[PDB]
DNA sequence: ATCAATATCCACCTGCAGATTCTACCAAAAGTGTATTTGGAAACTGCTCCATCAAAAGGCATGTTCAGCTGAATTCAGCTGAACATGCCTTTTGATGGAGCAGTTTCCAAATACACTTTTGGTAGAATCTGCAGGTGGATATTGAT
DNA sequence: ATCAATATCCACCTGCAGATTCTACCAAAAGTGTATTTGGAAACTGCTCCATCAAAAGGCATGTTCAGCTGAATTCAGCTGAACATGCCTTTTGATGGAGCAGTTTCCAAATACACTTTTGGTAGAATCTGCAGGTGGATATTGAT
């Protein structure tokens, strides 16, 4: 009976699919070990969980149910490691408020 | 067969530039900023669009897709999340 | 009975708080679309655009300009001013490695 | 036609960390872009590592070094821990 | 036995300046430069092929890569020289 | 079967100095699974590389002869690249041993 | 050991940068900057080194670390 | 006794070090620093000398460029003297 | 602002140590001939989106007035940083072993690939389910004129 | 240093746009069997680094003197913000053709495969050639006295 490799690795992210994707982005005649896809899946799953944890925290401190681009932006820009890892523009996320002291009346 | 498009950089109005500066935390704006900002914006847009169209023409399409713009932004070091 | 007036800068700071708390796009949407089409058609004529391509372009342009204004403001404050001027933009872009 | 995405897995992870919270479609789009970005960073550096050391197989070793290269500090430590755990549990079957 | 571009860089030098030589440290810089541009073009050509769901890197992918990666006038002249080369190679 | 036709390298056939065959092999080793490399792709790549090499060597040899010396140095390469708008934009890498292009901001001169 | 990057060496670097007058607090500040810079490059270089199961950091390891940080270096390949 | 006025030798030094290309940090303290830093990552590391030399070329090019940007910031404030706030402004705008 | 005095810079020089170039061999790579496959181009066609136009009201751009307060201009003292003589120590330079890694070759157990087949996890579109955007109004805080 | 004006903060409310589930299929994951590749253990071997040792010079540490630059203080004209009248053009949604992407099928030009020959590029030592260490003499620049 078929057992999914995701379940075998104790993961939510799809190990087999990620294996196909790895296999289609390595050098010519390149091979990919199975546990390479298991490790990659675990990495992606962990980073997703970290970002979602922070974004749900911002979402719950604003008294709403759903994570929005805004919450993603507050979460990523508010954590120094995530901020340094993700330099991309978060569409619809705006800015973290800040007024330099020499400008307030 | 649309009307000729001319001078549309002037559609980036002074209030729109001021709102952008405000989100950037700027409190006071010299009168010369607006023209300077239009200039900067235009260069930025040209570069991005020039790459997007290159991708479009490589794919033998006549429609610029969101992916083409995303790839052009990535190639310019201004990666964008949320469109592909 | 004199009409109420806020002091110069009180409304500016209110506007900063307003637009920093929100996430909407700040450039009108049809004028931006006309700009994108005018530029794109001087590269290849009768191009079409998906709606999402124009919107992706606007998100990028607005994120770029907000960032540029953050840096320009750092330069203006550095010179003990509160007013951004063209030399501030030019200094920010030079250190960014643009131009 | 059927375009694949990471949405169902992002939603599963969400429910694990915040059983009470949902996610808007535009934030899901941001999450999909993020997962694909990190995947191409890892895959690029893992193939490069393979070529520098003249291996032809991308193994979990290339993935682990890629993660140390690409991830800041604490993130890398914790990521390496989750990856190792998954690999040892997958091989124990 | 390590490969390099030194003999070909020297051939090109003797074509553009027959009287001039090159130091070994400058030859090392030229080698780094050649390898750098080559992996930029190859990376972008491979990406172009994959965006459009193809497996072959053709000279068309290389040409678009050159348009993407090289500034303005340089790209124009590069596209000319490459085209010239191909036309002489297939003849 | 007395005579073979003389072997002509792909470089020579394309009128190039840069090695088409070697570049074709490198191109095949940078392709993805099941990737192919077209016949003319390595010739195009070779020509691009030769063109850019020729440009920088031209400028650096000009700086080399305008300094009354035989050998191009890292210094000449750096001077040539930083003094050319397009090359400076294309090549942001550090040129070890090349120093900087001399320049003092006007407000610092006595 | 950071103090082995002496004040005259920092001044020479500033002079190549076209600097005419140098505040006394610059030297310590510069050392801090350099330390961070060096750490990052070295962190990646040795990473490459342990991936190859070597015990000698090579010039290639350094060059790859610098390229991966957007600070490509020509002439040591 | 001869004295140059403050600023003449500084400008002479600028022209001197901008026309030259040698390394400006002493080699032994830099190599000692490199090894000290590396030992908090992996024990009994060895280095090719060319690895240390590449590191020194990189660090010195980085610091020279940083000083160019720092000087632009000082000049922007109508000064000729670079100060820590100048370095900090340059590094912030650079994204460091 | 022309002198006379003083200091540094910058060509030019030679002789020789070392860097460049040349020369010859030989694994490895490039090329050829010949056979065989296949990715993708071409030609259809279905059928999404895309361009353009339309309507109408109000949200927002524009252009103006007027005065608060900012940037700019100027002065100047004290205090920092440049320049310099002096003298000491760190770095540099040159040499010598040998310890310990890299690099290379060989070689199987172990890993991965691939065709075929079975099976279901994951997707598109529809059907349900329901937060949250805005809309409104009162408490609190901030602001600017007295 | 007591208020009127105005904004902000923060609950409360609901309908429908959008978040989540449901539904039906099917693309691709997983199992099996068999073929092919390869990572890495084993056993070497020159050859790079490392450790040690030594002398001496030049580069740096230090202390002194003072010039000039930075920061503070002050004045003010005009520039930019706040507020308002006015009216236009942006916004939102729908229609209408139809352009052009997608999806599908077929078949070569174009690519790979494989055996074998020819060619070349890397390497190391010899043979040449050249920058460079110092030294000099004139060009140029700085400094203080009138
Ligand atoms: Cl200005
Ligand atoms: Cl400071
Ligand atoms: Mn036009
Ligand atoms: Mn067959
Ligand atoms: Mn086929
Ligand atoms: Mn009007
Ligand atoms: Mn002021
Ligand atoms: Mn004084
Ligand atoms: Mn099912
Ligand atoms: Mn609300
Ligand atoms: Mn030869
Ligand atoms: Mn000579
Ligand atoms: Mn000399």
């Amino acid at each position: 009976k078929a057992v999914s490799r995701s379940q075998r690795a104790g993961l939510q992210f799809p190990v087999g699919r990620i294996h196909r994707h790895l296999k289609s982005r390595t050098t010519s005649h390149g091979r990919v070990g199975a546990t390479a896809a298991v490790y990659s899946a675990a990495i992606l799953e962990y980073l997703t969980a970290e970002v979602l944890e922070l974004a749900g925290n911002a979402s719950k401190d604003l008294k709403v149910k759903c994570i929005t681009p805004r919450h993603l932006q507050l979460a990523i820009r508010g954590d120094e490691e995530l901020d340094s890892l993700i330099k991309a523009t978060i569409a619809g996320g705006g800015v973290i408020p800040h007024i330099h002291k020499s400008l307030i009346g | 067969h649309r009307k000729v498009l001319r001078d549309n950089i002037q559609g980036i109005t002074k209030p729109a530039i001021r709102r952008l500066a405000r989100r950037g935390g700027v409190k006071r704006i010299s009168g010369l900023i607006y023209e300077e900002t239009r200039g900067v914006l235009k260069v930025f847009l040209e570069n991005v669009i020039r790459d997007a169209v290159t991708y479009t023409e490589h794919a033998k399409r006549k429609t610029v897709t969101a992916m083409d713009v995303v790839y052009a932004l990535k190639r310019q070091g201004r990666t964008l999340y949320g469109f592909g | 009975k004199k009409p109420h007036r806020y002091r110069p800068g009180t409304v500016a700071l209110r506007e900063i708080r307003r637009y920093q708390k929100s996430t909407e796009l700040l450039i009108r949407k049809l004028p931006f679309q006309r700009l994108v089409r005018e530029i794109a058609q001087d590269f290849k004529t009768d191009l079409r655009f998906q709606s999402s391509a124009v919107m992706a372009l606007q998100e990028a342009c607005e994120a770029y300009l907000v960032g540029l204004f953050e840096d320009t403001n750092l330069c203006a404050i550095h010179a003990k001013r509160v007013t951004i001027m063209p030399k501030d933009i030019q200094l920010a872009r030079r250190i960014r490695g643009e131009r | 036609s059927r375009k694949e995405s990471y949405s169902i897995y992002v939603y599963k992870v969400l429910k694990q960390v915040h059983p009470d919270t949902g996610i808007s479609s535009k934030a899901m789009g941001i999450m999909n872009s993020f997962v694909n970005d990190i995947f191409e960073r890892i895959a690029g550096e893992a193939s490069r590592l393979a070529h520098y050391n003249k291996r032809s197989t991308i193994t979990s070793r290339e993935i682990q070094t890629a993660v140390r290269l690409l991830l800041p500090g604490e993130l890398a430590k914790h990521a390496v821990s989750e990856g190792t755990k998954a690999v040892t549990k997958y091989t124990s079957a």
